[PDB]
């Protein structure tokens, strides 16, 4: 993905200010809540019977941090997302067989989590910079389907 | 297909938004034009610059169509009839764009109502927008 | 939302298919498993090899659900009620898979009815499958 | 895209037997008929008022051959679709701003045209080989959105 200098600024700026211990479980949790069919890949996490039960689930929060670690890393290597996500693509595509399209949903849920947390700060232009990132990562994570 | 809980969550969301409806509708459009550029070609004659009075006036029109949809939630097909005809028949708006705009409408609310945008409410709204979009794309010639 | 012309085109298509319905339903599934591998995880206990009696028996079940849908085209929601519950609530079948299967169902017909698969009929069928898929994904918990 | 030897065989085989003067206008025509919103990019082609009027339109048939020429070429360079479709991507993405997702529809309509024409010959396994190709080309044509 190629972000112009202003787009890079807008993303690095807000991202430096993200609580890496919560944003990830929040986006993953909302995904499970907003798109229920995704729970099929987490039968092992336990109680996902209610939104509060999903949001408060420890495994969700724990796994969300990893997912988040994946994005921070993606941001660190935009000019080369393919090589970066190669391994996560083999897992998500070849082992997991994650339904096509799920990666973009989560990116978009991530974007919703970012807006909710930052509010006014997540300006239309700031959001635009993140849709590119999310799309670069979702595309890269799906390279085994290419 | 919009459970009672969803109708309640959406109605509650509408209340909180109150009079800011138009303003937020204009914001969602701006967000869409910036995030999904291809959508812009549907508005060649519009000035899409920030603070555009046309984008302002139009975001108010969108907001009123969503409120009319909720005010008549149990029968959106009939209520959104003229708009489905308009978007599908005349405008030829491809289906994917409704998904793009719905997302921006959700991002716009999350950014203005941290209290009401809980996981449950987020899910309900998404179903609401999905339902409205389904109607707006039922009339493809 | 399925014009009269579409109902006629679909009904005509159903007639031509005649008794081959089950066989063609089994073929569309096989085509989907091969073309879109990820769909396979929904059938872990099934043997998906060519000539599988289970895929055979299941393609017959799909074919009968589509025929019941057309036999009651004006009210698919009520007719496909138990199936929407089944696919969304229990199976957790993601929405994209319905698009994948519909395409295979269309490819299967094109390959067996060169005469009936005209551009018009292709369009009508696509709308029919789109309508059935919309019902099958209306019940997401 | 990486096709195994058997997948390559299945595609080259049927493809050698394709009437390059008709298949292209057929897939493009059906696209305009099946997904009406795509006519917005062809207001200049003339009478697209009816399926027969669309299918019999000269400009459609003429333009369909080009599109087809694009696929034949794609097939000729599978191990490298990006570099091959680079120019068509700038046109379709940067100039045209073709709605995201349209490229896959046409590939899928192409696949339907192939099945209709070959029938029994377009076996499930043969179709699978083509969905990969179609997906490789649609992905490549959308590199400006990556
Ligand atoms: C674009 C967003 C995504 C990113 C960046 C991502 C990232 C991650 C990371 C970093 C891991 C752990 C990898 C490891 O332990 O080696 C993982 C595991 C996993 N992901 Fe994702 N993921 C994404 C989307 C999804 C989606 C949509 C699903 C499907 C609902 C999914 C299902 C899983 C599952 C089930 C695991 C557990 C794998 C295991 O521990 O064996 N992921 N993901
Ligand atoms: C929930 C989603 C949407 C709602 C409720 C909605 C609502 C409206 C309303 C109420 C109008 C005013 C029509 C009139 O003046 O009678 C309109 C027109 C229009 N809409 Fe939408 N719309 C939605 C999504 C879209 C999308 C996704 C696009 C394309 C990306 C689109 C493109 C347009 C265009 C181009 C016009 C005509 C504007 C003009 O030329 O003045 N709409 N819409
Ligand atoms: C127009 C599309 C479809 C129709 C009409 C349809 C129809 C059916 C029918 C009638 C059954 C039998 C249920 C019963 O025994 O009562 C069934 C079950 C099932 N369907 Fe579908 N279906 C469709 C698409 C899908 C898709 C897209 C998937 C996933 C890719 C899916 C996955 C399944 C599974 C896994 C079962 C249960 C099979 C078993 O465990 O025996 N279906 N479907
Ligand atoms: C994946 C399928 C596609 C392929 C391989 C493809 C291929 C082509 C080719 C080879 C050309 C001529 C390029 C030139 O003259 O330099 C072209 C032009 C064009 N395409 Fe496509 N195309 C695809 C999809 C689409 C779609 C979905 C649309 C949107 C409805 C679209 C709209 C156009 C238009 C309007 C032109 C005319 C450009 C001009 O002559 O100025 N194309 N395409």
């Amino acid at each position: 993905v190629h972000l112009t200098p202003e787009e890079k600024s807008a993303v690095t700026a807000l991202w430096g200010k993200v609580n890496v211990d919560e944003v990830g479980g929040e986006a993953l949790g909302r995904l499970l809540v907003v798109y229920p069919w995704t729970q099929r890949f987490f039968e092992s996490f336990g109680d996902l019977s209610t939104p509060d039960a999903v949001m408060g689930n420890p495994k969700v929060k724990a796994h969300g941090k990893k997912v988040l670690g994946a994005f921070s890393d993606g941001l660190a290597h935009l000019d080369n997302l393919k090589g970066t996500f190669a391994t996560l693509s083999e897992l998500h595509c070849d082992k997991l067989h994650v339904d096509p399209e799920n990666f973009r949903l989560l990116g978009n849920v991530l974007v919703c989590v970012l807006a909710h947390h930052f509010g006014k700060e997540f300006t239309p232009p700031v959001q635009a910079a993140y849709q590119k990132v999310v799309a670069g990562v979702a595309n890269a994570l799906a390279h085994k389907y290419h | 297909v919009l459970s009672p809980a969803d109708k309640t969550n959406v109605k509650a969301a509408w209340g909180k938004v109150g009079a800011h409806a138009g303003e937020y509708g204009a914001e969602a459009l701006e967000r869409m034009f910036l995030s999904f550029p291809t959508t812009k070609t549907y508005f060649p004659h519009f000035d899409l610059s920030h603070g555009s009075a046309q984008v302002k006036g139009h975001g108010k029109k969108v907001a009123d169509a969503l409120t009319n949809a909720v005010a008549h939630v149990d029968d959106m097909p009939n209520a959104l009839s003229a708009l489905s005809d308009l978007h599908a028949h005349k405008l030829r708006v491809a289906p994917v764009n409704f998904k793009l705009l719905s997302h921006c409408l959700l991002v716009t609310l999350a950014a203005h109502l941290p209290a009401e945008f809980t996981p449950a409410v987020h899910a309900s709204l998404d179903k609401f927008l999905a339902s409205v979009s389904t109607v707006l794309t039922s009339k493809y010639r």
